[PDB]
RNA sequence: ACCACGAUCAAAAGGGACAAGCAUCAAGCACGCAGCAAUGCAGCUCAAAACGCUUAGCCUAGCCACACCCCCACGGGAAACAGCAGU
């Protein structure tokens, strides 16, 4: 890219993280529902 | 207006003598019995000697302009007959953009002759629009609406005061 | 002070483009004199075979 | 100059040359035809640049 | 199926469009519409 | 402490004429890139009081401060015309131009 | 100073500057100007990002905003620890 488009541009805009299972929090507190087995 | 038939060609104009012929060479030599592209000739010539300031000069911008101008009216004249012609509907918009472009740059160097070329040629200058975007059925209903509403509200304001 | 001698300073420029020019209209005198000469050539033998 | 207004013009006059306008309304002419950027720099430097003494000062 | 989708969509559109239309002279101040206007259906042949 | 206007002098080109006794002007200024450190037009619009009306579109002039605005968005009035459209004289030589070419020599006078 | 001359400090008002993401938010819809006024002109912003949605206290010798809620608090809901300790 030319100098010009990246003054059109501007600084790269890095996407927003994504959040994980935790919702980006350490622990998290649950009531079990049902226990079974996965293969 | 074209130059009448009678005229002789540009190349056959100052020859000696050339009025001490006979009607049929006269005839030879009109562009009665030639193509197009002399009468197109004749015209540029009659616009030159109309407008710019040293005839001779086919180099400066103005001269170009006059040019182009008689070009463009030959691409209109063919298009009146030839209308699913796009080769050459094609050549009259580039010209038109051509011209305009030179126009342009006549108006920022030199207003004088840019006014006397304006006149001469029959040109109106425009200046472009500021935006290029589609004008789709829904925004010109809204803007209708928006310029009726207003008037409405300048009629009831007036009529409050 | 400053802006006096600038303005001495540009007269100064200004005298050694008059002399430029001068040189310049000389110099493009002759060669317009040379072109012209070919040009008035040419149109007396275009006029000829036109005749 | 953080503050003052520069703009640039090309080919609308036979020479080059610079223009500074003053708070005053004085307008400063320098005619730049024939010289170099280095005299060109020098030379704004004396007629409207602060002397290094009031930039020491400062 | 499709076409009942796509038209009852090209229903909400032009509702849409018209409810935009009268919020704009609701906000002028106008009781009513213009008078004389007609929201043309714009999104229909 | 004369004006309460920040903008005291500026250069533009004139880019509207539809106000009555009005001229919209276009204001470039060079500010420079964070991050390519490069130095870039920004523009910016000002209405500058024209009361002889004799601006035209596309020439450059002058504008002053107004000692207060007059309007909600005219701060500014027309000091002059530096460049006017088309009719511009050399200032160095004092002679008319067309571009980079003298309409009238120099040395004419 | 306090006889004010004026310094310091600092509101309101005028000019300028001032976060992030999304253009699948692309048009906003009265947002301008001139006149002492009557009124006249039809203008103003915007792909160099207007208008809009979403996110976040900020540029930290500190600053901004809030003080249960209805932006505001005449009025209403209703009866207030986002002061310290404490539940
Ligand atoms: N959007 C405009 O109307 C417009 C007007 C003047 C200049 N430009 C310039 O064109 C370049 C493209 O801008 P963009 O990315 O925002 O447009 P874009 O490609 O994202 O398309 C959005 C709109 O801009 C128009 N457009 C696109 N390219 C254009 C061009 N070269 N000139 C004029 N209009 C154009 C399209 O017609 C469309 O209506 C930019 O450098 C811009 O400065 C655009
Ligand atoms: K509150
Ligand atoms: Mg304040
Ligand atoms: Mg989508
Ligand atoms: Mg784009
Ligand atoms: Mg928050
Ligand atoms: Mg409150
Ligand atoms: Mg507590
Ligand atoms: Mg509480």
């Amino acid at each position: 890219a030319t100098l010009n488009q990246m003054h059109r541009l501007g600084p790269p805009k890095r996407p927003p993280r994504k959040l994980g299972p935790t919702e980006g929090r350490p622990q998290l507190k649950g009531v079990v529902l049902c226990t079974f087995t996965r293969k | 207006d074209d130059p009448p038939p009678s005229t002789l060609l540009k190349d056959y104009q100052n020859v000696p003598g050339i009025e001490k012929v006979d009607d049929v060479v006269k005839r030879l030599l009109s562009l009665e019995m030639a193509n197009k592209k002399e009468m197109l000739k004749i015209k540029q010539e009659q616009f030159m000697k109309k407008i710019v300031a040293n005839p001779e000069d086919t180099r400066s911008l103005e001269a170009r302009i006059i040019a182009l101008s008689v070009k463009i009216r030959s691409y209109e004249e063919h298009l009146e007959k030839h209308r699913k012609d796009k080769a050459h509907k094609r050549y009259l918009l580039m010209s038109i953009d051509q011209r305009k472009k030179m126009l342009k740059n006549l108006r920022n160097t030199n207003y004088d002759v840019f006014e006397k070329i304006c006149w001469g040629l029959g040109i109106e200058y425009t200046f472009p629009p500021l935006y290029y975007r589609r004008a789709h059925r829904r925004f010109v209903t809204k803007k209708a609406l928006c310029i009726r509403v207003f008037q409405e509200t300048q009629k009831l304001k007036k009529r409050r005061r | 002070e400053l802006m006096a001698w600038n303005q001495a300073e540009n007269r100064r420029l200004h005298e050694l483009r008059i002399a430029r020019l001068r040189q310049e209209e000389r110099e493009q005198e002759q060669r317009q004199a040379l072109e012209q000469a070919r040009k008035a050539e040419e149109v007396q033998a275009w006029a000829q075979r036109k005749e | 100059n953080p503050w003052v207004q520069i703009m640039m013009f090309k080919n609308m006059t036979p020479s080059p040359f610079l223009r500074f306008y003053l708070d005053s309304g004085e307008q400063v002419l320098v005619d730049v035809e024939t010289k170099s950027n280095k005299e060109i720099m020098e030379h704004i430097r004396k007629i409207l640049g602060k002397n290094e003494e009031t930039l020491r000062e400062e | 199926l499709r076409r009942k989708v796509q038209e009852g969509r090209l229903r909400r559109k032009q509702i849409k469009f018209e409810k935009d239309l009268r919020r704009i002279w609701l906000k002028a101040g106008l009781k009513e519409a213009p008078e004389g206007w007609q929201t043309p259906k714009i999104y229909l042949r | 402490v004369r004006s309460s206007v920040h903008a005291r002098w500026i250069v533009g080109k004139v880019i509207g004429t539809k106000m009555q006794k009005t001229a919209k002007v276009r204001v470039t200024r060079l500010v420079l890139d964070p991050y390519l450190l490069k130095y870039f037009n920004k523009r910016k619009t000002y209405f500058a009081h024209d009361a002889l009306q004799q601006c035209t579109v596309g020439d450059i002039v002058l504008l002053r401060a107004l000692p207060v605005p007059r309007a909600k968005h005219v701060k500014h009035e027309l000091a002059e015309i530096v460049f006017k459209v088309g009719k511009v004289i050399d200032p160095v030589t004092g002679k008319p131009c067309a571009g980079t070419t003298y309409l009238e020599s120099p040395l004419s006078s």
